[PDB]
């Protein structure tokens, strides 16, 4: 039961994890691209 | 989840981008524009 337990929370934070970087990434790839352009604006 | 990082809608930066390649644009034809009309004052000013 402890195990299953465990797994299931392993399983859990894997995919959290995965979400969190999906989130984080593409606003942080977003910053770059407004920075870029407005460069070019200014 | 409560943080929401909602950085825009993806539609906000692709407006931002679509008007900044359209300020651009007309940015180059008005410099095109002012570089030849400076062109023909100069020619009209040697004739004068």
């Amino acid at each position: 039961q402890l195990e299953n337990l465990i797994n299931k929370w392993s399983l859990e934070l894997e995919d959290q994890e995965k979400h969190f970087l999906q989130q984080a990434t593409q606003v942080n790839a977003w910053d770059r691209t407004l920075m870029q352009n407005g460069e070019r604006i200014t | 989840s409560r943080a929401c990082f909602q950085v825009g809608s993806e539609e906000e930066k692709r407006q931002l981008r679509t008007e900044s390649d359209g300020l651009h644009s007309f940015f180059l034809e008005i410099k095109e524009t002012t570089e030849s009309l400076r062109g023909e004052f100069s020619a009209m000013k040697i004739k004068n």
